[PDB]
């Protein structure tokens, strides 16, 4: 609908710092270099976040 | 006033500023010594090795003690550490104001 | 400045420099003599004095 191009999968956000540290989130929806941040339902599908 | 006083309030910033920079360096110091003291130490039992009357247990052995070194330098590298940035474990420039 | 900063600590001082800027904004919409709104449009007030 959005008209977003390309595959779609679903991926788990990892952060890193100046320091070195590094830390990880929740999950989303990556389409190239593009992301979303994702909602699980309770079945085990995945939606965006709107 | 307003500008004397906005250099005021940046002039101070700049010294805490110019602290941290100083305090990191003295940080970079100590390590920096402290595997100095730790590398001239193993450069010794280098040269020990030369000698040909060595028996292989104890070029080994000799070994075993530089590796032992190594560890602790690779270690103590690690640990280094100032405000949660290890200076020794990354190549990195820093950029402090003090305007 | 601080290039010592984290990127934690960074968007900790920035979380202060967007309250202190949407304050700004707050006053300059809210204040008003009587109504007018003294900080909200470029205006000219006239004021007999003969």
């Amino acid at each position: 609908a959005a008209g977003v191009t390309g595959t779609a999968s679903v991926v788990k956000m990892s952060y890193t710092d100046n320091n070195g540290k590094t830390i990880d989130g929740g999950l989303a929806v990556k389409v190239g270099d593009d992301y979303y941040s994702a909602t699980q339902n309770k079945d085990g599908s995945i939606s965006i976040n709107t | 006033a307003n500008r004397f006083t906005a250099n005021i309030k940046g002039l101070t910033q700049a010294s805490r500023n110019a602290n941290d920079g100083i305090s990191i360096a003295q940080t970079t110091e100590g390590a920096l010594n402290e595997i100095n003291n730790n590398l001239q130490r193993v450069r010794e039992l280098a040269v020990q090795s030369a000698n040909s009357t060595n028996s292989q247990s104890d070029l080994d052995s000799i070994q075993a003690e530089i590796t032992q070194r190594l560890n602790e330098i690779d270690r103590v590298s690690g640990q280094t550490q100032f405000n949660g940035v290890k200076v020794l474990a990354q190549d990195n420039t820093l950029t402090i104001q003090v305007g």
